[PDB]
């Protein structure tokens, strides 16, 4: 077991820790005090991510109150013991991580079998400074945190050295260089950006001229431009030549932190809020007067709500204010209200905040273990307060929080009963169920969102359950893979919160336009809100656009490794997903594609690409042809490549395999085409000196000589090419192949390659279309005769996909003496995979739930909504009010550029509507839009223009698009350009036609 | 702040910009496919300058966009693949202007590429100035590219009998300008 990761279940893990990090952690046990909402989560997410063991430490007896965020505890385990019936529901998470429970802690130096201890919120300060010396003089890594309502901390201490080894997990930056000069300066290639902030450290790679520079030294960087930096002198090394490559390293880091007691008085600080920044300190000494309380109160905290205990607790905090006056600084006072909101909340367990503590605690804990990113140094303040609702509308005093003996009591502590019944009578769309959706649901159940009689959840997803999901998207166990995520997730949370049983109707429908008979008018128009839990642009934009439509709010999210954001769409109010939206990755370049590639990006492109040519496109085709009996007709009209289909039919078709063997020799001939013949091909065509642009060589920058490869079934990719081109091929014609019953042999492959003989490379409108239109066969001839196309599967290893992609890669790669991947790096770069984990998506679905509250008291005010961004690597924490709608101006009348709206009754006439906008706003339609196509245009010629001016609107679509609007078809939205009174063109809202 | 408008939209400007006779843009004719489909235009391209080798040569089109415009950029490919040193068998080009730079943009310091702010016209005019200077640079793995280089009589030839072809396919289509 001592150094593998089951990457099967690990993969997507894998992309954010990395091998290295996750061997250190599997050797690291953690313990975790307290097991109460903060507790299971952090243990969770621990547990998930795979550590030697977890320990558990509650002896304490379970209570209703506590179900407020432990989603591991039901109704029915009331008076037993906390860590004894979380333990078996933990390890259910995690076969490969045992969890047990420490029955007693009277003896300290238990603490030393473990090398992570974390402390939560059941800890006393006393008991807590204890446990941390012992930690920190006994080189144990000690992590502390706290929820109290709305507020939290968590503090952390590696002790006197701790090595951070990669500081951001971000892929190291390259480029290459066209000069070095002898005073270190090196300048860009061809306008390339480096990205190297100042004191990084690079090394180089084919520098020709300056022989022991290329051996590993590292440099350390002075940043002169986008396009240079300077090294130092290097007159030692040589003279610069020609050619090199840079690439970063990062350094080895120490650094030291100071236990508890040192840390009370001088505190360092990381902030979770800018805007807050003078809050910090505040809450420091809060949170330690809540410890000073309930030593003198008998363990109690302050009661809820309650004046005499709040001023108490401000009367602590002056006091510790003057022994520690440079935590606070002078002149500043204690900020009183802040104090008191404290003391009325300290009961309070608020699902939002316990998930994104727990999160962010779960991933300090990995840090603890791996040396993987930089941990928080050292003490680190969160508070919510803009999630409160206005104090008219749900009043906050002691009757309205008191409990109620339920399992909502101590949410109820912060809100009132009034407005965690508007929580339950909220009606609610989730869309996806996966990592995001998954968390979702649990804060939901806990929350009894959609419990009341006037409430649900709507949740839906097209998708299944794969192995590697079971990492981060926690209500699914390895029993449930192949079944819908939403419905067992929905029976998931039920189980938690069987107040939610029969409230949640999980649906299987993807969104988008095809699902709109479902998803109808009345649908959207119940639903108080849309939540999404999405992992594509497609059906996020389609879901914003859908809530523009409805003016319904909408909360994104979205998670890449490290990093999380969170957006609130407010209508009326903010701007939507589509404007603040991504720019997808940049396109490679034909050229780079196909001639002249210089990164493993650009040869596992052209491999996939291969892929699907040979073994998808190719089958797809024959089939067509045999089927349609006029596919030549409508492929003459498909203009591209079209004697590259027909000659992709007629190799499919005059050579065809009949055994495995004719696809080994398939694939062999193939690799000496790829490999061999084109490249030489290349070399032809442009020689290896050859001196064209300019004067200078061809071959120069980012332009690597190829060399045209030697067939080695020794070389690893050479070898795995034939194997998986053999077995994809087999696969097209029906083949039975020998290595799908057992692994391949290579003397097999090998005796049937050394009796094959190799063609030597040769170097050298309307005829060329119709010889191959008769050589190829007529399909009577053919009957019953299909080809199997392929289906890139990326996460199924027996299916050779990747594997062959790999090999194709990687030789080509040797052709342009790019250095090669290992199947992982092809798998995430040719798969597209996003790196994910189970901390992150805590942490950003507990931000959204505390915007979630602000949507239930119908905020209007920009200024209390908050967007989030987190990267938990740094750790970083960067929080802006959401952006406000675009505003516009037609005729001096101010509209919503992003939700207003013109509103026409009836399937109007288009002479009708062009009349209409004229009279009532102003405005002489230009041009008219149904989707995707152009109805109407005031420049169109006469025949054109009296034909559809005279049509009502459903017919001018039949007419102009050539298809009947659907019965089901409520709405229209049309798109307008206008002119205004003036001449002048003006941008215009929208146009929906009631029918 | 740079193109709030819809992506719809802000085609359909371009569309009615380039296709204004009063404007009358730098010769280059465009029309919709099935007047219907937007993000699909035909394009006729023919050359300026005499000085240039492809003058007076007539050469269809196709630009296909994506439902993201302006942030991401158009496909481009000649309808009937050409002579040119920059054009493959498909008919795809080798051009700097249609591919995204890549991280942070923040200046797109020194020359030629996809931005937000960037235009239609400005993508046409740069196939045109390609097209009239070829850039060797990038160049393609198609006979033309060793033609030119080597610099026989072929290569002109070529260019000849294919601005032939190109005027080929101009009568059909009374208005020639
Ligand atoms: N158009 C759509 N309609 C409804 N749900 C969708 C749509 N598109 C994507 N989703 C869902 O959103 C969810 C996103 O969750 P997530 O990406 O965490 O899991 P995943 O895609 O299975 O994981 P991996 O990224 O490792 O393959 C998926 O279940 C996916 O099927
Ligand atoms: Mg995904």
């Amino acid at each position: 077991a001592a150094g593998e990761i089951d990457e099967s279940l690990y993969s997507r893990q894998l992309y954010v820790l990395g091998k290295e990090a996750m061997l250190k952690m599997q050797t690291s046990n953690v313990l975790i005090l307290g097991l109460k909402g903060l507790g299971v989560e952090i243990a969770k997410n621990v547990v998930l991510a795979g550590v030697k063991s977890m320990t558990v430490f509650d002896p304490e007896p379970v209570q209703l109150a506590d179900l407020s965020t432990q989603f591991f505890l039901t109704e029915k385990d009331i008076g037993q013991k906390r860590g004894d019936v979380t333990r078996a529901k933990l390890a259910e998470l995690n076969a490969y991580v045992p969890v047990n429970v420490l029955d007693s802690l009277d003896d300290v130096t238990q603490l030393s079998q473990f090398q992570v201890v974390v402390a939560t919120d059941t800890v006393s300060l006393e008991d807590k400074v204890k446990i941390n010396e012992f930690c920190h003089s006994s080189g144990i890594r000690f992590i502390s945190s706290e929820t109290r309502g709305l507020f939290g901390n968590t503090f952390v201490d590696l002790g006197d050295e701790f090595t951070v080894l990669d500081p951001t997990g971000e892929e190291p930056r390259t480029g290459m260089v066209s000069d070095i000069e002898p005073d270190g300066t090196v300048t860009m290639l061809d306008d390339n950006r480096h990205g190297l902030e100042d004191g990084n450290f690079v090394r180089f790679s084919e520098v020709e001229g300056l022989d022991k520079l290329n051996d590993g030294t590292l440099f350390k960087v002075e940043v002169l431009g986008p396009f240079a930096f300077r090294i130092g002198s290097v007159k030692e090394y040589g003279e610069y030549k020609k050619g090199g490559i840079f690439t970063e390293v990062k350094v080895p880091r120490k650094i030291s932190f100071k236990s508890l007691k040192q840390q009370l008085s001088n505190p360092e600080f990381v902030f979770s809020d800018f805007a807050k920044f003078d809050r910090a300190a505040q809450l420091h000494l809060g949170f330690q007067a809540l410890h000073q309380f309930a030593v003198r109160h008998n363990g109690e905290l302050p009661r809820t709500m309650n004046d005499e205990d709040a001023n108490e607790l401000i009367k602590l905090v002056t006091d510790l204010s003057v022994q520690q006056p440079e935590v606070l600084g002078e002149g500043v006072d204690v900020n009183e209200d802040l104090i008191k909101e404290l003391s009325y909340q300290a009961r309070g367990d608020i699902p939002g905040v316990v998930a994104f503590f727990g999160g962010l605690v779960a991933q300090e804990v990995l840090k603890a273990c791996s040396g993987k990113f930089t941990p928080l140094k050292q003490f680190m303040y969160f508070d919510s307060l803009e999630s409160l609702p206005d104090p008219k509308n749900f009043p906050r005093n002691e009757k309205t929080t008191q409990p109620v003996n339920s399992r909502y009591d101590n949410q109820i502590a912060v809100f009132g009963l009034d407005f965690q019944k508007k929580i339950a009578n909220s009606k609610v769309f989730l869309v996806g169920s996966g990592a995001i959706g998954c968390e979702m649901l649990k804060n939901w159940a806990l929350l009894g969102l959609g419990s009341g009689s006037d409430g649900y959840i709507v949740v839906t997803d097209n998708d299944s359950i794969e192995k590697s999901n079971l990492n981060r998207q926690f209500l699914f166990r390895p029993k449930d893979v192949g079944k819908n995520k939403s419905e067992v997730a929905a029976e998931a949370v039920c189980a938690m919160n069987p107040d939610l049983k029969g409230k949640i109707n999980a649906k299987i429908d993807k969104v988008g336009p095809e699902t709109e008979e479902i998803f109808n008018d009345s649908f959207w128009e119940s639903l108080d809100f849309v939540t999404n839990a999405l992992d594509n642009v497609d059906a996020r934009t389609y879901v914003d656009r859908r809530c523009v439509f409805y003016r319904k709010p909408l909360l994104e999210s979205g998670t890449l490794g490290t990093k999380g954001n969170t957006q609130v769409i407010i209508p009326r109010l903010t701007e939507s997903y589509s404007s603040s939206r991504d720019p997808p990755e940049k396109s490679i370049p034909l050229c780079t594609l196909r001639s002249f590639p210089n990164k493993i990006d650009h040869t596992i492109a052209w491999a996939k690409s291969l892929f699907q040519g040979y073994f998808t496109d190719s089958a797809e085709n024959v089939n067509m042809y045999l089927t349609q009996p006029n596919f030549v007709e409508q492929t003459l009209k498909q203009s591209g490549d079209v004697k590259g289909v027909l000659e992709s039919i007629s190799d499919s078709l005059s050579s065809k395999p009949h055994n495995f063997e004719d696809c080994i020799k398939w694939a062999r001939l193939e690799f000496e085409k790829k490999f061999n013949h084109d490249i030489k091909q290349l070399l032809f065509n442009f020689p290896k000196d050859a001196k064209t642009s300019n004067g200078e060589p061809f071959w120069s920058g980012a332009k690597r000589a190829p060399t045209p490869l030697e067939f080695d079934i020794y070389n690893n990719d050479h070898f795995h090419f034939v194997v998986a081109g053999a077995s994809l091929r087999a696969y097209n014609y029906g083949i039975k192949s020998d290595d799908s019953n057992s692994k391949p042999n290579v003397d097999e492959y090998k005796s049937v390659i050394d009796h094959m003989i190799i063609p030597e490379f040769t170097p050298n409108g309307s005829d060329e279309i119709d010889q191959l239109v008769s050589s190829l066969p007529d399909p009577s001839t053919l009957a019953g005769f299909k080809l199997e196309p392929v289906d890139f599967e990326k996460d199924d290893d027996t299916n050779h996909h990747i594997e062959f992609i790999t090999a194709c890669s990687n030789c080509r790669a040797q052709n342009y003496f790019i250095e090669t991947a290992d199947r992982q790096k092809t798998k995430f770069i040719a798969g597209r995979i996003i790196p994910a984990i189970a901390t992150t998506t805590s942490l950003v679905t507990g931000l959204v739930n505390l915007e979630l509250y602000k949507l239930i008291d119908n905020k209007t005010d920009i200024e209390q909504y908050k967007n989030g961004f987190v990267n938990l690597a740094l750790p970083f924490f960067g929080f802006s009010e959401p952006i406000a709608s675009p505003k516009g101006e037609y005729n001096n009348k101010k509209y919503d550029k992003i939700w207003d709206r013109f509103d026409i009754k009836g399937d109007i006439k288009l002479s009708d509507l062009i009349e209409h906008f004229e009279k009532d706003e102003g405005l002489e339609i230009t041009m008219l839009s149904y989707g995707v196509s152009l109805l109407y245009a005031s420049f169109f010629p006469p025949k054109k223009l009296k034909e559809r001016l005279n049509l009502p609107i459903t017919q001018l679509v039949k007419l102009v698009t050539k298809k009947d609007i659907p019965a089901h078809v409520s709405t229209m939205i049309l798109e307008i350009c206008a002119d205004d009174k003036e001449g002048e063109d003006v941008e215009v809202p929208f146009i929906t036609i009631h029918l | 702040s740079s193109r709030k408008s819809t992506a719809s939209s802000l085609l359909l400007r371009q569309y009615r910009e380039l296709t204004d006779p009063k404007k009358a843009i730098p010769s280059f004719h465009i029309e919709l496919e099935d007047d219907s489909n937007i993000f699909t235009w035909n394009i006729g391209v023919m050359v300026l300058n005499e000085d240039s080798i492809y003058h007076g040569g007539f050469f269809k089109a196709q630009m296909r966009f994506p439902e993201d415009f302006p942030f991401s950029p158009p496909q481009f490919r000649f309808t009937p693949a050409i002579y040119h040193p920059n054009v493959y068998r498909d008919g795809r080009l080798c051009i700097s202007i249609l591919h995204q730079s890549g991280d942070p943009m923040t200046d797109e310091p020194d020359a030629e590429t996809w931005s937000p702010v960037q235009t239609v016209e400005s993508v046409l005019i740069s196939i045109v100035s390609l097209l009239e200077d070829p850039n060797i640079n990038s160049p393609a793995n198609v006979d033309a590219a060793v033609d030119y280089r080597k610099n026989p009589e072929q290569y002109k030839q070529r260019v000849k009998m294919e601005v032939e072809r190109s005027k080929q396919d101009i009568p059909k289509g009374f208005i020639m300008p």
